């Protein structure tokens, strides 16, 4: 929004920057004789809402750790400016606790910020703003340099034959692996190393050193990247579609009561 | 052409495609150690999704992202290009790993001029 | 050719001919030059090289550095716990203990990933220069190819040689399956469940060596500690033999049967399955078993 | 095994791991992979002669589940490439799938040895009827599955639930003011913070 | 409840597994190849724009 | 020179934000012990994490004795196609009997109460955390979308929606055509009337 | 709290900070009391005795 | 800036209570989009009053004893601060 | 040739691009593995090294043995002593050999 700054310098009715903004533009004699027209309300926090907001909530205001977080400076803003800020910021620490206290050995935990949007033109993808340079370590590497390529219609492109692209001879040697095992007496050639490839797993989770070797826990914060313009998500193996449907019906049923005697005119 | 090629062999209907949560698509970007990496899609890797131009993407490296429009797990993650001062005074035969210890502590510990 | 607007190397594309074309002679003297083969059902592999501790895959030196990290860790909590003053009761001086031993391990947890994300950068430096780190005739090779367009043989080479070019504590190697090596190795889940007992005696001792209370805290979890290592080893440690011969019941055998398959697939199998076999009058299964134990097992 | 015509993903995994190691199908699988095996993999085989190589197939073949359906789906033929493969059309989603079945001679031959073993008929209808006896069924050992505990954030959200039930303060609260005359008190009473006086109403300069 | 339909069911429109369009490899692309792949192969927006620049020429 | 900064190590700048520890920013001040090891006290879980600790280490000094001194009774060389780097996994995720699709209903019943109703969850609430962010006057929320938006799919909408307004643009096309001549020249087809 | 353009308030509380039943608690160390007695090797006698005031008192 | 901390006006005779706190405002101009308001209402503080109001409300609107607490003014009006929550 | 003209493929589009016959030859592959479209017609000559000019300035960053492994000659008459090595295309290493005559051009 916008800072004040030192609010009692500019309330003096005659001001170096009121006659500055007269002449120049953004103020003039409209706001010294009808001020409750071109000023009126202002702009500014609206305490009566803080407190219906405040006075809506259920106990999960009591029960939420938001008041000790980084983002505690902004509990006004978001409590006069998100109806319902208490309830569902308590189920999202809830569904975060619930996740820590699972059975699995890996706690997947979403992220989501300003960089969980995409876009089709790059220039939305900066902070504001610019850098000046930019791109400077090369531009953007697609997913799709990771897909097989179309052999079929590339062989057919340079008039080659194409005949056997789906027949290929059979490998079975040992020169062709370099990490080898020893099983139970059995030794099991798998796999080459590849680089920085083969480590991606271990890489994106944090161990909690308390944690037993019999029973590890790890954390894994995964990022979350949509559209915005879709209107449909697609989680895959983390929520089933119909699982979110029912998360849709419920959240949209339970956030009503802070929302039905307000107005969009 | 290609939407009317076949699958080859009934593979597709068993195995974990290339994008699972198990089996992401992990790939590299050159720049600075931390730098969040640029990629993208072409568009259109789900019926749902949107496939007139590519659509691009910031993200953390070396973390497990997942885009939730297709539904795909990715591991953009960077490789910084740390080459030798090419001045002439490179070398010609197998170097050891003590030379590179020096000057790829320093490049850690306070970082390396930029070859613009 | 008054221009020339060449690029640094043209793209490659694959040329694909075909299986070999091997004539009667030529298949004989194949056959005659081959091994004893045992051709291997999809199945078999998979147990083989499935992950079942290494979750993370993670190389040896990895792990090797977290242990060490606890260590260290561990060596320091007793100085961040001591002489913590708080007001409240007994259960609010705890929450305040518990809080410090967060901080402290959240604290060591940083300086871990920061050497994990050192070595890997070391590394990622060994990739991003392999010409400067190879004898000929490999140096070329690694020049003018990138890893997918290497031949097999060069190509092994090239990431053995490249590997071993780093000091011992930087090779990226994966770490040994716990679970694995002792479920395709009889005697080693033996030799794992004697130093489990033995650990645990030996710490009950120490812990008869304390006062009172601590005592009957201790000696829970070192029962839990001792059940969840066994189940950790071996889940199917409690399918024995005296036990399915014990077992009359058929959804008890077949559950006993998927038990054994996930694990590994040995010969309890031909115990379970025999015994399956004879409660239900199953003359193919038994021959199928005989089979079986002449040449899977 | 449990005289059930081995409807079970185990014992039919058993049974090809006998299938594959007996002489004929060994003899087949020999001839196979002799005829098209590289250059290389034929002088690394060779150098193992003293020990024993165990060769496992590629997944379309050492499956026993897949090799039943590549099986099943050949007389759903709709063409053939240029190097003799079928290619095969059906409906397995939402739409219908072209698939090239690679090896399909190799594939029948395994496919029959398996649904001799089975005791079935050696046909691709066969083939079918098996696999789909295989997965049916499966609603009465859904029935018996036990519910899980609610998680701590069902339980929250229940007490939540059972809570807002009884009314929030905004509805509960009898006793307040209207802010208008808060507002008012405040402005006529106490001293403005920056002029340092009482003002007696609102003033915007 | 048949082997199909359960194979079936990550390749419906709810579950369906994503896939990555490909790219091709061009040994050697002029001008003129561009064009052939920018412009035509386009022959349903290029065809009357096209046709106006011919009749212009 | 002002204040320059000592050493190169990592700040948060326009080019790199981090990667965000939500666990942290939602146990802010409490601690994570009472549900990672639910029961125990400061000093029990230090011992118990030395008492692990130890039993790893033998484990471990254990299987590698093992592995590295085992006599190798077999070779397995997986089979693999020319060109490629990997073999093809083995394992297949998808149930093929009824016990199989028993389990993974017994696991999706688990996952759906422990981990995927909090991930709807938590994404509803980013999804309502954007919109307090950019509401406000920063940004345009609140001027389209909404829950009472229709949206129809491509064949819907062209079939209900396209094909109508275009039927109409054709009717006032030639409506507009036979009116505005008569408008002009006061006949239909005949031209400038009393002039012809 | 740290960053580039970052709110300076953006700060949670300190690590020595809980959280039970929710009021906030702070947690602190001691200190070592009582009367010290030394001398330098030039011949400077030093007598301190802390009482862990805020304000202290130094003479010559 | 620099005013008081948000406090509760209670009144006595009719033991009806209410929040109250100075909200500045300032003529309405284009926002910033790298910036999100702090706790302008009650400044330097991570806004913990809305939660002991909350608290505090069943204990107000039961009935309080408001001889303990400064008057304003000459009016029958007592004022409550919120930096604590409030029991009673 | 349109396609020719503006320097493509040609008529038929699997065809390479560069055409040593009439000047258009590759600078990178000459460059990283020497001119092996002058193969048949010119060999490598086999058998002074370079460890002469350890001491300079920009050649002091090699190792020894680098440089002695390296045999110079006059670079103008054939050394009538020395044998004939056949160049071979298709063979990356063989302009990276240290058994060649070299030529200082330092
Ligand atoms: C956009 C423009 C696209 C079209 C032009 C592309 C480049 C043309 C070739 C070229 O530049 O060769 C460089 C030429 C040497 O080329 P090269 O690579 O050594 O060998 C020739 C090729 O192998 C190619 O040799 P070629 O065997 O393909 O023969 C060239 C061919 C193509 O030539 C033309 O199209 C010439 C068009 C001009 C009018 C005359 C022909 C009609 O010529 C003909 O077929 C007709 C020959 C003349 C017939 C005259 C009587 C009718 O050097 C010069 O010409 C130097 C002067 C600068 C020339 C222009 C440079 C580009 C700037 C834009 C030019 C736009 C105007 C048209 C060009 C001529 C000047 C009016
Ligand atoms: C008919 C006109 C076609 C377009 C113009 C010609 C062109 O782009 O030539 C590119 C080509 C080179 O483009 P190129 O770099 O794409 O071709 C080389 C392709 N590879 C890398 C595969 C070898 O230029 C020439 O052949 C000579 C210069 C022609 C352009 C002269 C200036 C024109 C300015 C107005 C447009
Ligand atoms: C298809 C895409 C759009 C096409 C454009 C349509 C848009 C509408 C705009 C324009 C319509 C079409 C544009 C093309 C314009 C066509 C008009 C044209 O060349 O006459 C040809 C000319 O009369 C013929 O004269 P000719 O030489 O035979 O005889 C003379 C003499 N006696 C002589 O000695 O020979
Ligand atoms: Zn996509």
């Amino acid at each position: 929004g916008t800072n004040p700054g030192d609010i009692a310098l500019n309330s003096k009715r005659f001001t170096v920057g009121k006659f500055v903004a007269w002449a120049c533009g953004g103020w003039g004699l409209k706001d010294w004789i009808f001020p409750s027209l071109f000023i009126g309300r202002g702009d500014g926090p609206d305490f009566d809402r803080i407190v219906k907001h405040t006075l809506q909530s259920s106990s999960a205001i009591e029960k939420v750790n938001w008041f000790d977080s980084p983002f505690a400076c902004y509990t006004e803003w978001f409590v006069e400016h998100f109806p319902g800020f208490f309830d569902s910021r308590y189920r999202f620490e809830m569904s975060a606790k619930t996740i820590l206290a699972n059975k699995y050995p890996i706690k997947d935990f979403p992220v989501v910020d300003m960089r969980s949007w995409r876009s089709s033109r790059l220039f939305d993808l900066f902070e504001v703003p610019h850098p000046e340079h930019t791109f400077v370590f090369g531009g953007p590497v697609l997913l799709n340099t990771e897909a097989k390529r179309a052999e079929r219609l590339e062989q057919e492109w340079h008039g080659k034959d194409g005949t056997f692209v789906d027949v290929h001879p059979l490998n079975v040697a040992t020169e062709s692996h370099t990490e080898v095992s020893v099983i139970g007496g059995i030794k099991v050639y798998n796999g080459v190393w590849q680089g920085g490839k083969d480590s991606w797993k271990r890489d994106s989770a944090k161990p909690e050193l308390t944690a037993p070797f019999h029973s590890p826990i790890w954390y894994r914060n995964m990022f979350i990247v949509k559209n915005a313009d879709q209107l449909v998500e697609h989680f895959g193996e983390n929520l089933s579609d119909e699982t979110w449907q029912e998360v849709r019906k419920e959240h949209l049923a339970f956030h009503e009561r802070f929302h039905k005697d307000y107005s969009f005119a | 052409m290609y939407e009317d090629e076949p699958y080859i062999g009934v593979d597709h209907l068993y195995e974990a495609h290339k994008g699972s949560k198990e089996n992401p698509v992990v790939v590299e970007a050159i720049g600075v150690h931390g730098n969040d990496v640029f990629t993208g899609c072409l568009g259109g890797c789900h019926k749902d999704a949107a496939d007139a131009v590519a659509y691009y993407t910031i993200v953390p490296p070396n973390t497990l992202a997942v885009c939730i429009d297709c539904g795909i797990h990715f591991v953009a993650r960077i490789n910084e290009q740390l080459t030798f001062w090419p001045d002439g005074t490179q070398p010609w035969e197998k170097v050891d790993f003590k030379a590179v210890e020096g000057f790829l502590y320093k490049h850690y510990k306070y970082g390396s001029p930029l070859m613009i | 050719s008054a221009w020339n607007f060449q690029e640094l190397m043209e793209s490659r594309i694959p040329d694909y001919k075909g299986r070999p074309n091997r004539s009667g002679a030529e298949l004989e003297q194949v056959k005659a030059a081959l091994p004893k083969i045992e051709f291997m059902t999809s199945y078999e592999f998979d147990v083989l090289t499935k992950t079942r501790s290494n979750l993370t895959k993670e190389y040896s030196y990895q792990r090797d550095m977290r242990l060490k990290v606890t260590e260290l860790m561990l060596d320091e909590a007793p100085h961040e716990l001591e002489g913590l003053a708080v007001e409240g009761d007994a259960a609010l001086k705890q929450l305040a203990e518990l809080k410090a031993l967060q901080t402290l391990t959240e604290y060591a947890g940083d300086l871990l990933e920061g050497q994990n994300q050192i070595v890997q950068r070391v590394n990622d430096f060994v990739d991003s220069n392999p010409v400067y780190l190879l004898d000929q005739p490999l140096r070329e090779e690694a020049r003018w190819n990138l890893l997918p367009e290497m031949d097999h043989k060069t190509r092994s080479l090239v990431r053995t040689e490249l590997r071993d070019w780093l000091p011992a504590e930087y090779r990226q190697t994966r770490a040994v399956d716990l679970q694995q090596v002792a479920a395709f190795s009889p005697p080693v889940k033996a030799d794992m469940f004697r130093a489990i007992e033995a650990r645990a005696k030996d710490a009950e001792a120490e812990i008869r060596s304390l006062p009172p209370a601590e005592q009957a805290g201790l000696l829970a979890l070192v029962k839990d500690n001792v059940a969840k290592s066994k189940a950790f080893i071996d889940p199917t440690y409690d399918i024995t033999p005296e036990a399915i011969n014990a077992c009359n019941d058929v959804d008890a055998l077949r559950a006993m049967a998927h038990r054994v398959t996930e694990y590994s697939g040995d010969a309890r199998l031909l115990a379970i399955y025999g015994k399956a076999a004879q409660l239900t009058g199953d003359t193919a299964a038994q021959a199928i078993l005989k089979e079986a134990k002449d040449l899977v097992f | 095994f449990f005289k059930d015509g081995f409807r079970d993903n185990a014992s039919l995994e058993l049974v090809y791991r006998v299938v594959l190691k007996s002489p004929a199908v060994s003899q087949k699988l020999i001839e196979f992979y002799a005829k098209s095996l590289d250059q290389l993999s034929v002088e690394s085989l060779s150098a193992l002669k003293g020990t024993t190589v165990g060769i496992p197939l590629q997944p379309y073949l050492g499956d026993p589940h897949r090799v039943l359906l590549a099986y099943s789906l050949l007389p759903h033929t709709v063409e053939t490439e240029a190097d003799g493969n079928p290619v095969v059309e059906t409906k397995i989603g939402d739409e219908e799938q072209k698939i090239k079945i690679i090896d399909s001679e190799v594939i029948s031959f395994l496919a029959k040895e398996i649904l001799g073993k089975l005791g079935l008929e050696t046909t691709p209808q066969a083939a079918r009827q098996y696999l789909d006896s295989l997965v049916e069924g499966a609603e009465a050992l859904y029935a018996k599955i036990a519910p899980v505990e609610p998680s701590p954030l069902e339980k929250a959200i229940a007490e939540i639930n059972e809570e807002i039930k009884s009314g929030t303060p905004w509805d509960t609260l009898k006793n307040r003011a209207d802010p208008k005359e808060l507002h008012a008190l405040k402005f006529a009473q106490l001293p403005h913070p920056i002029t340092k006086k009482v003002e007696g109403k609102f003033k915007y300069f | 409840s048949t082997v199909l339909s359960i194979l079936g069911k990550r390749f419906q429109r709810s579950a369906l597994t994503p896939k990555m369009n490909p790219f091709i490899r061009i040994r050697c692309q002029g001008p003129i190849e561009e064009f052939q792949r920018g412009f035509i192969g386009e022959f349903h927006a290029f065809a009357l724009p096209g046709a106006c620049m011919l009749v212009a020429s | 020179l002002g204040h320059m900064r000592v050493g190169a190590l990592w700040q948060s700048n326009a080019n790199s934000r981090g990667l965000p520890n939500l666990l942290k920013e939602v146990m802010a001040a409490e601690p994570i012990y009472p549900y990672t090891h639910p029961g125990l006290s400061a000093k029990q879980i230090l011992w118990n994490t030395k008492f692990n600790l130890k039993l790893e280490k033998d484990l471990i000094s254990i299987a590698e004795s093992a592995v590295q001194s085992q006599t190798v009774n077999k070779v397995v060389i997986p089979t693999m196609l020319t060109g490629d780097v990997n073999p093809k996994s083995p394992a297949s995720v998808v149930a093929k009997d009824k016990y199989q699709l028993a389990k993974q209903m017994a696991e999706f019943q688990y996952k759906k109460s422990y981990f995927e109703k909090p991930w709807g969850y938590m994404f509803a609430y980013y999804c309502d955390e954007d919109r307090a962010r950019l509401c406000g006057g920063i940004g345009y929320v609140g001027h389209h979308g909404g829950g009472d938006a229709e949206i129809l799919s491509y064949t819907e909408y062209v079939s209900t929606v396209v094909y109508p307004t275009i039927f109409y643009m054709a009717i006032t096309f030639v409506v507009s055509l036979f009116l505005m001549y008569y408008y002009i020249y006061g006949t239909f087809f005949s031209s400038t009337r009393n002039r012809f | 709290a740290l960053g580039d353009s970052i709110n300076p308030n953006q700060v949670g509380v300190g690590d020595n900070v809980i959280r039970v039943n929710g009021r906030l608690f702070e947690v602190d160390k001691v200190q070592e009391k009582g009367l010290k007695t030394s001398v330098l090797d030039n011949g400077t006698k030093v007598i301190t005795l802390d009482n862990g005031g805020s304000v202290a008192q130094l003479t010559f | 800036m620099n005013h008081e901390r948000p406090w509760v006006f209670l009144n006595k005779v009719t033991g009806k209570w209410g929040a109250c706190g100075w909200q500045p405002f300032w003529k309405a101009t284009s926002q910033s989009l790298n910036y999100i308001p702090d706790n302008f209402i009650a400044l330097r503080t991570n806004g913990s009053w809305v939660r002991n109001l909350w608290q505090s409300s069943k204990v107000l609107d039961r009935g309080l004893n408001a001889s303990g607490y400064p008057t304003v003014g000459t009016t029958d009006w007592v004022r409550i601060p919120l930096d604590a929550p409030l029991e009673a | 040739m349109l396609s020719r003209l503006l320097h493509g493929p040609g008529s038929d589009k699997g065809h390479g691009y560069f055409h040593p016959d009439h000047g258009l030859v590759d600078s990178a592959a000459q460059n990283i593995r020497g001119p092996y479209w002058h193969a048949e017609n010119m060999q490598f000559m086999q058998q002074e090294t370079a460890a002469q000019s350890s001491k300079l300035p920009v050649l002091s960053a090699q190792d020894g043995k680098t440089l002695q492994k390296i045999q110079l000659t006059d670079g103008s008459k054939v050394p009538k002593a020395a044998t004939l090595v056949k160049w071979n295309p298709k063979s990356v290493h063989q302009w990276h050999s240290d058994d060649i005559l070299r030529v200082d051009m330092t």
